[PDB]
DNA sequence: CTTTGTCATTTTGCAGGTACTCTTATTCAATAT
RNA sequence: CUAAGAGUAC
DNA sequence: ATATTGTGCAAAATGACAAAG
């Protein structure tokens, strides 16, 4: 996570398998491949944090 | 063939290689080093020193008792038995490794030594020299001094002579190679430790700022002595432009750098001319004399041996010598500390002076720009300490400890007049516990990671682990792959992490010497004309070759060519041990012989004149190949012809990196030996236009290691891809041993249907890869099918998975003992009851029966109890609401892992060394491939499954064939994995024709020939096939590369990595979430994640992450002193800060608990971090 | 009591809590618990 | 550095990532188990009484 | 371990051709390709299913049974 | 199961055994049958019972499977035997003294639920052998016609 | 500073003892060091 | 006589980020109650 | 539980 | 019989020391 683009707010889509799924275009800012890479997910716990995550 | 003396072909050399691997095996170095240690090194360790003499003086106040006693204990021969185990009942029986593994014992054998206790008496007459005589009490009586762990398959192991049927009877896999120890039931392997060789003079240029420009140093050491390291350095003061260039030596136990001439005069060389002759061997080399004049001008003030000895003694750091005895002190330092590797005796001052002159000569040659500074990375200058020397030095230290203890006990008992008993003298626990601790934990003492848990994920993984070398980490560049690493360590096999280059792996045919006594070679040299060094005068013998043996300049020779010829002849006929290396540097006029241990060498074919054919030719011919073939076929009646027969008859030779400097090697016989329209598809090769070869490579493909030998067509790949595959094949899932069903390993993974590769190398049938494969031949299509295989994802056929592709068994073993907390506080395996047990786990105990163990066959899920154990406690305590005197037992059960589930495969009940019962429960489950599992080809083309399609949705060819896997085309161009494509083509051809593709690296197999064979079979020559879209049945506009390919299932599965945490256990100290998914931990929100959130500008989210999500603590402070020293009774609503004496100036703040802990730690360290809630200054 | 099998003999034994865990026939100290009697169900997929 | 500038947090997940051309640029696919583990606190309001009661 | 029941790719039953395959290799001294063709394995998926199999169960059968009746 | 193979290993192998399905339409799906777990209207019960009484390895084949349920006159259940020797699929192997006793319940299913229910194996499918519709663009180096072998169906259409 | 840091306060004469929260318990290393400090203090006081 | 700048030493603090698994070990021994 | 070490993933 | 005690930069800081007034 070398720059701010390597940490971005996404919209949840619940899917029936055991991996995080993301668009191919957004892999460049994350510098992410699919050869075993792992990624982390954080859930905001208040309306303020939720809102600024969605708006910034 | 028909002609017995016909030259061999490139195909014949594999027979030779087979013979080698018949005699040596894959782990020959481990077993050889351990056998050398047990056979000879133990006895040397025992005999060295280990004569405890205690001279109890008469101490006679009256002459009636003027008798001086002398009690000595000596150790004789040492006996090492077969491995045996004691027992709780005391019965001792033979122990087999597949009992030590199951019962957590140590595959160790007792050591006994013949102790001879002598006693002498003398009449204590003052002035008269004491004469000691025996009292006829020459008692002698082997005594048990400890246990030496035994490496499996060694000469002292039960399995050394076992046949295949015997191995099957003993529950031992015949494919198991040994070379490891069993410590407490764990398989431990000793990684070969790399170090710099001793007794070698190395000259180095120093940096500009330092006043010394060049330093010539030797790390002197003696193998048959105290084994102590004394570093002598010879330094040249002054930069190039400076005028006072004086050479000074750094003697041990001396506080100053003595000028060299003072040392030379101290040793006994007074005249300046003689010193200069000792240093410079040429009268015409006036440059060296000019550079050397300052030293003699410096030491002009001393012109006598006694004067120089006094000068050195004055500098002596001991500072406990009187003025007259300084000479003797200096003498002692020059006799037992200066150049120990030469000799510790006296009367060899000339030899040490000659060696010092040689070092100064080397330093001056480097300073005169006549030679480059010695390369620190040259692999011939390195040594590998294997199990032998490591255990040798460890046991030397530990036995020195034990004998010091013996001497202390004897002195104490004789002073206190108590009786003497050997059993109370020797504490075998010393040796036993020391060896067991050093092998059980990596730390080698009382370095780290010297002993490691043997890797058993895959057969190739174990093979690679058993041949691993580690280099502890100067101004060198050790990570680079040196030129001298050719043929000794794998060019491409090393971890990608911090260990890159430091951790190395042996080549297939590389071996480590175990060391031999150099006395026979010294006698040969003396007999064959080596002039002794004592009567050597350089002026009368200017062009004389200096002969070195193990770094000890033993003399000079005047006809080195004949001496080298006869030494080579002796070594080739077996008279000299083949491990001995002999190098002749013609330009430097030197002859070095090395016989010590740790040298890495490889075998090579010998090439001689062969006047009959008029040109150079290999000594090996078709007759020897025929005999080797006959012996191999008989093994699968004629005279046996083994690798040792080739060695003895002078057909093959052992060459190390040092000797490899002075030879010329032909890459292949058929193309480089004979004197000199070509296929454009073949690769370009150069004839070298030179015919003076001395050796020929047995096969170039033997430069690779165990893991790299699996790669098909490694010469058609980018080297980092080869390195990635070498690292990634150890994570391949296969069958690690055939007896996996009788081993209770912690974790084991097995393929249902291992398949041998369609494209296979010649070197992998010595690695048993076809017998224990670690992958499957999947039908792979390279296509942009659905976009779900982008960025290294893969599309796997769901129908193939349904039918058993890449399916796996997984076994996990949980161990549990009952321990004696006291003399009668034994733990008990049982089914704990909620009525009379404490802290019973929230899981179900219903699956345990009355012995506290689940019975094989029962399905177990996560958090269910599999081993029921309870421990007694003190009764008569009441708390917690439901704690009574009935609760005399605390639960100590073992639940199944939270995420894992399966069927209890097996449970094993036994007793430990202490006699207490313990159990091992092995649970079995099935891993079926799914989205997120990692698979890789043999070319570093790793990737996870993106999605799985059923057969009807996959693209299909005109024959109805659908791929098992679809990989993206974009993985090919950037990575340049051409070998992947070539191997797919070759596999298609082999599957069609029924043969096996020979994917060896340096063969003359071209894509043109494979394409022609494929065309003959009726397919497009380049592997393309017209495919049809699964969804619509229409032809795809593009044709698809399609064919079988060998893929490995890697150990990284998504179900072992998925982890989420809303709220859970908190760390006791910081009140923050615990670490790790095994503990339901939380994810680290590191510093730079905080930085990214700052850059985004989301302050509230950062606060929420750091406070509400981790640890929010409300604390009270007072407005007078900002400290948290406020007593707050919330129920009574009373706040008060003692000291300030206030009760209404209180505030509450929400700060991280880590912050409160930090402030309290500051206060405990006498700092007042006062916190104030209002500003006292303007911004 | 509960049934076990000698790791070497393959002989069947019945051991109680106080019984020492050894094979009566041969004295081997390694015993493997017997297969459960309750039926085990497996999906054939 | 280890406990104040950066610390372990709750309501976080981690796992392997996969590509999905059928997801929007700002969408992320979340495994059902992870979605069942991680939670958000929603305050009860007349506007969301019905669906929150249904979730309970 | 033991010969797979069906070919992974297409699903042709090849678990009943292992003994015939070994018999053809040993008794009739046919090379692998001709034996595979004789058994009816024409697609190279089936051919690799039978050609590359390693019969490890034989090794497993050498160890004495744990539970012997 | 005292064999050298895991229980689910053998269960997987057994699920892959082809069974006669001529009258499968007269069988019901277990999901829409009113029995509790399985009955005679929706399943066929087979039994395998093998023992290693011979000093040599004893091969457990699919011909050893015995139908225990009452087929009620249907033509389902019998394992399919194809080779000339009469032994079906090689289910397992037994050393002397090893035993394998087990009971299988067979329901009707389709290849979508699991590939073991697929009766189709491979299906060759081709059209337009001469590429007259130009649905493919032939990759080539020198000449596409020479480098692409003609399909066997080219004889059935006019070039 | 006259109020917050005087030089004579750089000399220790009363060591503050952090509460068990700072050195939670097998005792913590800080607890053992405090025990050693108390032992040395008592030894010096008795010798005086 | 004391600066004065000047080199040659001494300190001395640091050394990517997450994440997973396993293994061992918790002072040895002698003395006195 | 704690600590140390080793191996490993990106 | 068991508890108790005998590493390589590289900047900064510092010290030694020949020249200068
Ligand atoms: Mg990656
Ligand atoms: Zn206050
Ligand atoms: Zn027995
Ligand atoms: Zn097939
Ligand atoms: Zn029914």
């Amino acid at each position: 996570s070398l720059h701010k683009m390597s940490m971005m707010a996404h919209r949840v889509k619940v899917i029936p398998y055991s991996t995080f799924r993301l668009n191919l275009s957004v892999t460049s800012p994350y510098n992410a491949d699919f050869d075993g890479d792992e990624m982390n997910l954080h859930v905001p716990q208040s309306e303020e944090t939720r809102a600024e995550l969605s708006q910034l | 063939f028909e002609d017995e003396s016909a030259p061999i072909t490139a195909e014949d050399s594999w027979a030779v290689i087979s013979a080698f691997f018949r005699e040596k095996g894959l782990v020959s170095q481990q077993l050889d080093s351990f056998n050398q240690f047990v056979d000879y090194t133990l006895q040397d360790i025992i005999c060295e020193d280990s004569t405890l003499i205690l001279e109890q003086l008469a101490q006679h106040t009256t002459e009636s008792d003027n008798i001086s006693r002398k009690y000595e204990i000596s150790f004789g021969k040492i006996y090492v038995t077969k491995p045996m185990v004691n027992e709780s009942d005391g019965v001792t029986h033979a122990l087999y490794p597949q009992e030590a593994r199951l019962r957590n014992l140590t595959y160790s054998s007792g050591l006994f030594v013949d102790v001879k206790k002598r006693t002498y008496e003398a009449i204590d007459v003052p002035g008269r020299e004491l004469k000691y005589e025996l009292i006829a009490e020459e008692s002698e009586g082997k005594v048990f001094i400890g246990r030496l762990p035994i490496m499996l398959r060694s000469k002292n192991c039960y399995l050394s002579e076992a046949t295949e049927s015997d191995l099957y009877k003993l529950k031992e896999c015949p494919f198991d190679m040994g070379g490891y120890f069993i410590i407490n039931g764990s398989e431990k392997v000793l990684i070969a430790q790399e170090r710099s060789a001793g007794n070698i003079v190395q000259v180095f240029k120093k940096a500009a700022p330092s006043p010394i420009s060049h330093v010539a140093e030797i790390r002197s050491a003696l193998e048959k002595g105290s084994r102590f390291i004394s570093t002598l350095q010879v330094k040249l003061y002054g930069r190039e432009g400076s005028s006072a260039r004086t050479i000074k030596a750094t003697l041990p136990y001396i506080k100053q750098d003595i000028p060299i001439v003072i040392i030379f005069r101290a040793l006994g060389i007074i005249p300046d001319g003689e010193i200069l002759e000792h240093i410079c061997y040429d009268v015409n080399d006036w440059q060296m004399l000019e550079m050397l004049k300052p030293c003699v001008e410096d030491g002009f003030v001393i012109q006598d041996r006694e004067t120089a000895l006094d000068f050195i003694g004055r500098r002596g750091t001991a500072l406990g010598i009187k003025k007259e005895k300084r000479i003797q002190y200096a003498k002692d330092i020059l006799q037992k500390e200066f150049l120990p590797h030469i000799t510790q005796l006296e009367g060899f001052e000339s030899r040490k002076a000659f060696f010092l002159g040689y070092m100064i000569n080397r330093l001056l040659l480097c300073a005169l720009d006549r030679k480059d500074q010695d390369d620190r990375d040259h692999f011939g200058k390195k040594r590998l300490d294997l199990a032998g020397p490591l255990l040798a030095q460890l046991f030397k230290t530990l036995f020195k400890k034990l004998t010091k203890d013996i001497f202390r006990y004897m002195q104490r008992t004789v002073e206190e007049a108590h009786d003497f008993n050997m059993k109370l003298a020797i504490n075998a626990k010393t040796i036993t516990s020391g060896l067991k601790y050093a092998l059980a934990t990596g730390n080698w003492g009382e370095r780290a990671g010297v002993s490691q848990v043997l890797n058993r994920y895959t057969y190739s993984s174990t093979l690679s682990h058993l041949r691993r070398t580690n280099t502890p980490i100067k101004l060198a560049k050790p990570r680079q792959l040196h030129n001298t690493h050719w043929g000794l360590v794998c060019p491409a096999e090393t971890p990608e992490g911090q260990a890159c280059g430091l951790v190395k792996n042996l080549s297939l045919m590389s071996c480590i010497s175990v060391g031999t006594d150099p006395m026979p070679i010294i006698t040969f040299l003396s007999e064959w004309g080596m002039e002794p060094l004592e009567d050597y005068v350089p002026h009368q013998s200017p062009d004389a070759t200096r002969v070195f043996v193990n770094g000890v300049w033993h003399g000079v020779h005047r006809n080195p060519a004949r001496l080298m010829e006869t030494l080579r002849t002796l070594r080739r006929k077996g008279d000299i041990n083949p491990e001995v290396s002999m190098i002749r540097d013609i330009r430097e006029k030197e002859l070095k012989i090395f016989t010590d241990a740790g040298r890495v060498y490889r075998p090579l074919f010998i090439v001689e004149d062969d006047e009959s054919l008029g040109h150079k030719e290999l000594k090996v011919r078709k007759g020897h190949i025929a005999k080797l073939m006959a012996t191999e076929y008989q093994d699968i009646d004629v005279e046996e012809y083994t690798w040792s027969s080739l060695l003895n008859e002078g057909l093959v030779e052992y060459i190390d990196a040092e000797e490899e400097e002075s030879i010329l090697i032909a890459m292949q016989p058929e193309d480089l030996e004979p004197a000199e329209d070509v296929d454009p598809a073949k690769r370009i090769r150069v004839s070298h236009h030179a015919t003076t070869f001395t050796h020929c490579e047995i096969h170039p493909s033997m430069i690779l290691g165990v893991a790299a030998s699996i790669i098909p067509f490694p010469d058609h790949n980018q080297s980092p891809r080869n390195t990635y595959q070498s690292a990634m094949g150890k994570q391949a899932m296969g069958v690690f041993l055939t007896n996996y069903n009788v081993r209770m390993d912690t974790m084991a993974n097995i393929l249902y249907y291992p398949q041998k590769p369609l494209g296979t190398t010649r070197a992998m049938e010595y690695l048993k890869f076809r017998e224990l494969p670690a992958g499957q031949n999947a039908i792979v299509a390279i296509a942009c099918y659905s976009g779900y295989n982008q960025e290294d994802s893969m599309i796997m056929n769901q129908s193939s998975i349904d039918r058993g592709l890449f399916r796996s068994l997984f076994f996990r073993s949980y161990m549990d003992q009952e321990k004696k907390y006291g003399m009668s506080i034994t733990e008990t395996f049982e089914k704990p009851q909620r009525t009379n047990t404490l802290r019973m786990k929230h899981g179900t105990y219903d699956k345990l029966d009355d012995d506290g163990l689940i019975a094989p066959g029962v399905r177990v899920s996560g958090e269910d109890v599999i081993i029921g154990k309870t421990t007694p406690i003190s009764p008569d305590e009441e708390e917690l609401g439901q704690r009574t005197a009935y609760h005399s037992k605390r639960d100590a059960s073992t639940p199944l892992r939270s995420t894992e589930n399966g069927i209890v495969d097996q449970v094993l009940v036994t007793t430990n060394q202490d006699g207490l019962k313990f159990v091992k429960v092995r649970v079995r489950t099935t891993k079926i491939p799914q989205i997120g599992d990692k698979f890789a080809s043999r070319h570093g083309q790793k990737g996870t499954i993106g999605i799985t399609y059923r057969r009807e949705d996959m693209p299909f060819t005109a024959e109805g064939i659908v791929p098992d896997l679809i990989i993206n085309p974009h993985a090919i161009p950037s990575r340049m994995t051409v070998a992947h494509l070539i191997e797919c083509l070759l596999s298609k051809v082999a599957a069609l024709s029924g043969n096996e593709g020979d994917a060896s690296p340096f063969t003359d197999i071209t894509v043109e020939g494979i394409s022609k064979l494929l065309r003959e079979h009726g397919y497009q020559s380049r592997g393309f096939e017209v495919m049809y879209n699964g969804h619509t049945g229409k032809k795809l506009m593009a044709q698809i590369f399609f064919g079988p390919t060998y893929y490995q299932r890697l150990r990284h599965m998504v179900d072992d990595k998925i982890h989420a945490r809303a709220r859970g256990p908190m760390q006791v100290l910081t009140r923050q979430p615990v670490e790790g998914r095994s503990r339901d931990g939380g994810l680290r929100f590191g510093e730079m994640e905080r930085d990214c959130m700052i850059a985004h500008g989301a302050a509230s989210f950062l606060k929420e992450r750091l406070m509400e999500a981790s640890d929010a603590f409300r604390v009270h402070i007072c407005g007078i002193c900002g400290l948290m020293t406020v007593i707050a009774k919330l129920n009574h609503n009373q706040f008060e800060c003692k000291g300030c004496d206030n009760k209404i100036d209180i505030y509450q703040i929400h700060i991280p608990y880590a912050a409160k802990l930090l402030f309290q730690e500051l206060m405990a360290m006498n700092i007042t971090p006062r916190l104030y809630t209002d500003r006292s200054r303007d911004f | 009591t509960l049934k076990y099998i000698c790791a070497e003999c393959s002989s069947k034994l019945s051991l109680s809590r106080t019984d020492a865990v050894r094979c009566k026939d041969c004295g081997h100290r390694i015993l493997l618990k017997a297969r459960t009697k309750r039926l085990v169900q497996f999906e054939a997929r | 550095r280890g406990n104040l500038m950066g610390k372990r947090v709750d309501f976080s997940a981690r796992t392997v990532i996969s590509g999905d051309p059928n997801l929007e640029l700002d969408q992320v696919g979340v495994p059902k188990s992870i979605a069942k583990t991680l939670t958000y606190p929603e305050v009860v309001t007349p506007y969301n009484i019905d669906r929150l009661t249904q979730l309970v | 371990m033991i010969v797979p029941v069906r070919c992974f790719s297409c699903g042709k039953v090849v678990g009943d051709k292992w003994e015939s395959y070994l018999n053809l290799l040993q008794e009739d001294e046919l090379d692998e390709g001709t034996a595979l063709s004789r058994l009816g394995l024409k697609r190279y998926c089936c051919r690799r299913m039978i050609l590359t199999h390693v019969d490890l169960i034989e090794k497993f059968l050498r160890y004495n049974p744990l539970e012997k009746r | 199961n005292t064999t050298v193979l895991a229980d689910e290993f053998i269960a997987h192998r057994l699920g892959l055994i082809p069974l006669q399905s001529m009258d499968i339409e007269q069988l019901e799906y277990s999901r829409d049958c009113f029995c509790e777990d399985h009955c005679d209207k929706c399943s066929v019960v087979l039994t395998l019972q093998a023992f290693g009484e011979s000093e040599s390895t004893t091969n457990v084949y699919s011909k050893d499977l015995v139908i225990v349920s009452n087929l009620m006159g249907r033509n389902i259940g019998h394992p399919i035997i194809q080779d000339k020797e009469g032994n079906g699929v090689l289910i397992c192997k037994l050393r002397k003294g090893q035993e394998l006793k087990l009971t299988c319940v067979a329901k009707k299913g389709i290849a979508k639920e699991h590939a073991k229910w697929g009766p189709a194996a491979a299906i060759e499918f081709e059209y337009d052998p001469w590429n007259k519709l130009k649905h493919t663009d032939y990759w080539y180096e020198q000449d596409s016609a020479k480098e692409w072998p003609q399909s066997k169906n080219c004889e059935y259409e006019d070039p | 500073n006259e109020v917050f840091s005087r030089p004579e306060w750089m000399i220790l004469t009363c060591l503050p003892v952090p509460p068990p929260p700072v050195r939670p318990s097998g005792e913590d290393d800080l607890t053992f060091k405090l025990a050693d400090i108390l032992k040395a203090n008592i030894s010096l006081e008795t010798l005086e």
